[PDB]
């Protein structure tokens, strides 16, 4: 079930290479949960990494260009052009912690059981479709829109178009992961990426440390701002 | 018979018996050896807890014989096995005279008889509420407490090894590699009863 | 009753969580009793902690805001840190607070009108009615502890159980909030978004009257 | 049974050489346990010696070249030039004793019967596969990974692949034993290895006497630690 699906997905993504699994990841048992859950976890990790990498490429382009949204909020404390690596070094520590908390809440909502069983689906490892973040149905407060399709413009999509979009998303996520990793490597080790030489500056801080030297504790708040 | 208990994993699921010993006598000799092993284990586990209390400077907030002048504070200042040499001279008498009373009762007052002839070794439960002054095991099933007795024997053997290591490290330096040198564990390495005799 | 414990929790946060206890205080026996008695005791303990926590959180907000009883003895102390206001109270005031609370819960333990105790089958967190048995109290007092003006009185049982669930959830949140405020009073840097508020404080919050022991060596 | 298997393994390892037993060690009962136990013990000893020798050769190359590890902070901070043998002469005696204890624990886990009956195997000198080790048996502390295959990347190999791997392991272990013994001889008696002349230094100590004059106490612990 898992291996045939993996081979079919590899053939659909690239008909020439096909099933290319060098380091035996198809049959690796993680915690004694058979091979179907291992393949589901690997597929979910690949899809999430590709989506996050495409978003990272878009965000890196936007931060390198400079498109600050407005005032009052955290954009007033970011410098007027400091490249992507130093962009996440001058934001407030409260803002970064709140962004991390929002990302964790989104991940927990995506991986929850009843929050996915309300949409008629199971967990990705336990025989489910990987990467399917469910819509808002049990968020207590009335949610305005869903997370996957906010405008609900893909309600008429067919299953074949959905499979084609999934294959395209996986391939584009892999390519964007390669591009973002190349930009990050050029930002630290010069001469790694040949095309990206001389475009982005050099960053001395570690890109693997999220809680590096803390940002300003200023709140930039007004109107009854009793919280210091 | 060498069916008994204490035979399990990490020894081949068979009796660990290089020298005869188990076949040195009969069934009663095995019961005496098991009672000695269990009593030795329990004494070693108690000594290990007391030694850990002594190293971490956990002493009573009392005085311990105001006539003599010894206090609980300077019984923890010295190392292990020297604190026993400083427990006045009546205190050793009282700790002792308490312990033969328990030994004499634990052998004598058995409704089934001594552990060699009727009654399992390591069972002074006829001393009412001596093992369990609270309940603790009061609703445990027999299959649970059999496994607990097996854990008792294994932990007793480990505690015997540990207290032998502690005595050796306090006596002969460099015997135990992980112990090596220590701020505490400085003393005679042994304690005679009543200090000197 | 480790089954109704799940029925209470299916309405707690949907099936998003349910019977969640990592160390499993359910299915316990405790002081020589049955699992049902322990379950009822734990439910009453949770409800009482929640009620005390909501009352304390509201009191902390009111006291730290500046609202204070003019009258006479409370006008003497002039601080802000609620804990320090308790510390600089007279000893008699603290003792009378403690003994009045003790009388109220002594009455709460007494079941002379309602047939079951909260461990023997009664509703957890149920304070018995004062005027239900008017010949078995030392002297008459009206204005019962729960619902002094009979505002609820006749209400649907669905509204009653919904209010019980709301009370439980609000109690848990107030427990977290008041412990956040106390840890703000003790540990700076802890509990973010509250660092700019609350005052530094010493004197082992979980101890009345005298002080100077503390968790200084953590 | 044991003699025929030994002859077949010798023929498979080297068709030209075949069986080479000049001392007649394949027929002597070492502990009075017939010939099958003696042959199994000899095969297990050969496999273990070859594996330890290959690990020692790789470690010799890595240590003589000089290398740090993940974090390190102590192991790769003490010596700069080690000349192989003195690398295990400046680390703490506690570290060397703990490494020896871990090796002994691994050997006891390999030789254990309760770890063998659970895995469906037997002892090497009682009619079992020589060199086979248990994965994790049941040690309460849940092992994150097994020992023979850490990533479980060899669970799909055929029996012929396993036999070829065993033969190649024996031959490569013999070659690595020759190389490690030559390096050790060149470290003590110059002119032994003609190719390795001058590559390795000279050491006054003996590598065959284990715990030599020990290293420092090496407290090496912090954050409220009162000893090593
Ligand atoms: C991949 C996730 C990701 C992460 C971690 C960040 C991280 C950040 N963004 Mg960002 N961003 C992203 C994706 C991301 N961005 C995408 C996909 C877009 C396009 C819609 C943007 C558009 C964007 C703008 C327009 C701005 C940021 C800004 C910031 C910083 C506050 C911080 C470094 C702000 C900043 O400091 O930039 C100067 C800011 O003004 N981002
Ligand atoms: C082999 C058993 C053993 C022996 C010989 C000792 C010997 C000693 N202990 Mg000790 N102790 C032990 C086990 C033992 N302990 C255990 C298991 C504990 C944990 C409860 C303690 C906890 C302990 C404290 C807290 C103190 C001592 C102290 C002492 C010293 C004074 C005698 C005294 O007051 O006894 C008291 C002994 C006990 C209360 C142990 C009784 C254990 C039995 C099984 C009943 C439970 C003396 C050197 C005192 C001292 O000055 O040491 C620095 C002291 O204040 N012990
Ligand atoms: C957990 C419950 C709790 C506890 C232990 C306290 C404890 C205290 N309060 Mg308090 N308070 C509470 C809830 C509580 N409050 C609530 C819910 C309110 C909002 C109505 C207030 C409003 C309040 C005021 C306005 C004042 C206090 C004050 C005080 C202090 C003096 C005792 C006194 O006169 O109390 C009186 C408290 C009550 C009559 C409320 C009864 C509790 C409700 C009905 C339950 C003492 C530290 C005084 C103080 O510190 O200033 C010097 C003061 O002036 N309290
Ligand atoms: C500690 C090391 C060790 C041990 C225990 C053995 C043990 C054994 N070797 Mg052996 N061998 C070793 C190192 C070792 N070898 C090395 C380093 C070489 C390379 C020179 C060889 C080359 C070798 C050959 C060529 C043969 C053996 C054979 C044998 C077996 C019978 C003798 C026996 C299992 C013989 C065998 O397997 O057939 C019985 C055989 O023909 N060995
Ligand atoms: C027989 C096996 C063996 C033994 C006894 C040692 C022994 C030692 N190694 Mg080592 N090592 C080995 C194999 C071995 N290594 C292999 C196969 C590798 C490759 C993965 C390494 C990689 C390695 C590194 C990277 C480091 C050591 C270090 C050390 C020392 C601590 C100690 C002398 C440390 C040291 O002190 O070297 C500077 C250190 O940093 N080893
Ligand atoms: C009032 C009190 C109320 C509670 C009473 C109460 O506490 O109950 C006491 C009690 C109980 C109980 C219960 O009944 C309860 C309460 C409820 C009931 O339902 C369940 C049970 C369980 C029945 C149990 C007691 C267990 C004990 C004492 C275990 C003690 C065990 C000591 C050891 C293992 C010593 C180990 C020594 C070591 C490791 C030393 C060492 C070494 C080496 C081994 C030498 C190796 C190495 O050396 C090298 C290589 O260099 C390192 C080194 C130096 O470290
Ligand atoms: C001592 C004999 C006890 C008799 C036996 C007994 O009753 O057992 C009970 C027992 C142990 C035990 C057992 C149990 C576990 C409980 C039960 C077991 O049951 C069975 C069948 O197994 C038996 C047994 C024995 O194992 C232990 C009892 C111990 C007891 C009753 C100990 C009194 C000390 C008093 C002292 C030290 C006074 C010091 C006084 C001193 C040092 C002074 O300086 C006085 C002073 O004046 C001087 C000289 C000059 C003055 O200017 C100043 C002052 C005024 C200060
Ligand atoms: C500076 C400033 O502010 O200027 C102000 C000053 C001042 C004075 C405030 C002003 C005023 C005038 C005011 C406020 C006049 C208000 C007078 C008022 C309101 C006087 C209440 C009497 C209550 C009685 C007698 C209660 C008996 C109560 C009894 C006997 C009981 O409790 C019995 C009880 O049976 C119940 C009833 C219920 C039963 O179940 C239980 C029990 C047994 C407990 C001004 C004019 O506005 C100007
Ligand atoms: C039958 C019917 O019709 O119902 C009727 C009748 C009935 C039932 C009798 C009624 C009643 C009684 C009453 C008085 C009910 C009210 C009860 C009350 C008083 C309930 C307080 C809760 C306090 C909370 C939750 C505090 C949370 C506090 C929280 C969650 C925090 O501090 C969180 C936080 O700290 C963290 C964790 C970290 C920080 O970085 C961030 C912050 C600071 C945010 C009603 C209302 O009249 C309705
Ligand atoms: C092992 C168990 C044990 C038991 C069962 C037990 C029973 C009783 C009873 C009966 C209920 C009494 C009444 C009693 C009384 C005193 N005990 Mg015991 N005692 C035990 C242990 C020790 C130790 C270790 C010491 C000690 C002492 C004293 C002193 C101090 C005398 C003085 O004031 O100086 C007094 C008054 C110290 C001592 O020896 O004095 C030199 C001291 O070191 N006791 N003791
Ligand atoms: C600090 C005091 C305190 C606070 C802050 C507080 C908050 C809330 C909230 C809002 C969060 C709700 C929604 C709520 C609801 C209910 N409360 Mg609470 N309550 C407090 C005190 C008591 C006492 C003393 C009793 C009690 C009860 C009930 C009943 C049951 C009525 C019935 O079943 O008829 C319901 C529905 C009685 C009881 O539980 O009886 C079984 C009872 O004795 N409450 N309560």
């Amino acid at each position: 079930s898992a291996k045939a699906d993996l081979e079919a997905f590899a053939k659909e993504c690239n008909p020439v290479v096909g099933y290319w699994d060098p380091l035996g990841l198809a049959d690796l048992p993680l915690w004694g949960q058979d091979q179907d859950a291992v393949i589901g976890w690997l597929r979910h990790s690949e899809i999430k990494h590709g989506r996050i990498a495409m978003a990272g490429f878009v965000g890196y382009i936007a931060h390198a260009n400079g498109f600050r949204f407005g005032g009052i909020g955290p954009q007033n404390v970011v410098p007027e052009g400091a490249s992507a690596p130093e962009v996440w070094d001058s934001i407030p520590f409260l803002a970064k912690l709140q962004i991390i908390g929002a990302i964790g809440v989104l991940e927990h909502i995506s991986e929850d059981k009843n929050f996915l069983a309300a949409d008629g689906m199971k967990h990705y490892m336990r025989g489910g479709k990987p990467g399917y973040f469910p819509t808002f149905s049990a968020n207590v407060h009335p949610m305005p829109l869903n997370l996957f399709d906010p405008f609900k413009w893909s309600k008429n999509a067919s299953p074949e178009k959905k499979a084609k979009g999934l294959v395209t998303e996986t391939n584009n996520g892999r390519l964007a992961m390669l591009g973002l990793f190349g930009f990050l490597s050029e930002s630290k080790i010069p001469g790694s990426v040949p095309a990206l030489s001389g475009i982005i500056p050099s960053y001395d801080g570690d890109y693997m440390q999220p809680f590096l030297p803390t940002g300003p504790d200023t709140s930039l708040w007004t109107i009854g701002n009793l919280w210091a | 018979v060498e069916t008994m208990e204490g035979v399990g994993p990490e020894t081949g699921n068979k009796v660990f018996d290089p020298v005869g010993f188990a076949t040195l006598g009969g069934d009663e000799t095995l019961a005496f050896f098991r009672h000695a092993e269990i009593k030795h284990g329990r004494v070693a586990m108690a000594a290990m807890v007391g030694f850990l209390f002594h190293i971490n400077h956990i002493h009573f907030p009392g005085y311990l014989s105001p006539t003599a002048g010894v206090t609980f504070e300077q019984l923890s200042a010295v190392g292990p096995f020297e604190a026993w040499n400083r427990i006045p001279l009546l205190g050793q008498w009282k700790i002792f005279w308490t312990i033969p009373g328990l030994e004499h009762g634990s052998e004598c007052l058995d409704p089934a008889g001594p552990y060699t002839k009727g009654g399992p070794p390591g069972n002074p439960k006829f001393l009412k509420n001596f093992w369990d002054p609270p309940g603790f095991p009061k609703k445990l099933i027999e299959a649970q407490k059999g496994e607990k007795l097996f854990s008792n024997l294994k932990n007793g053997r480990l505690a015997m090894i540990g207290i032998a290591s502690v005595c050796a490290a306090t006596a002969v330096p460099g015997s135990v590699p992980l112990l090596a040198n220590a701020p505490a564990l400085t003393g005679p390495g042994f304690a005679l009863p009543f200090g000197t005799f | 009753e480790s089954l109704s414990d799940l029925k209470t929790l299916a309405t707690g946060l949907n099936p998003v969580v349910g019977y969640w206890d990592p160390l499993k205080l359910g299915e316990a026996e405790f002081w020589d009793n049955t699992n049902e008695e322990t379950i009822g005791w734990l439910r009453h303990a949770e409800i009482k902690h929640g009620r005390v926590a909501m009352a304390g959180f509201v009191g902390f907000i009111v006291q730290a805001n500046g609202i204070k009883f003019p009258w006479a003895p409370f006008n003497a102390i002039t601080s802000t840190s609620p804990p320090e206001q308790w510390d600089q109270l007279p000893d008699a005031a603290k003792w009378q607070i403690i003994l009045g609370v003790g009388f109220l819960e002594w009455w709460s333990e007494i079941r002379v009108d309602g047939t079951p105790h909260y461990m023997k089958g009664g509703k957890p967190g149920y304070v018995p009615d004062f005027d239900a048995t008017p010949d078995q109290l030392p002297h008459w007092v009206g204005l019962n502890l729960y619902d002094p003006l009979k505002w609820s009185k006749g209400a649907s049982a669905e509204k009653k159980q919904k209010g019980l669930l709301t009370e439980l959830n609000n109690g848990r949140l107030a427990m977290l909030g008041i412990m956040g405020f106390v840890s703000e009073a003790k540990v700076p840097g802890s509990v973010p978004l509250l660092k700019g508020l609350v005052a530094p404080y010493t004197g082992e919050v979980m101890a009345p009257f005298a002080t100077d022991i503390d968790w200084s060596s953590w």
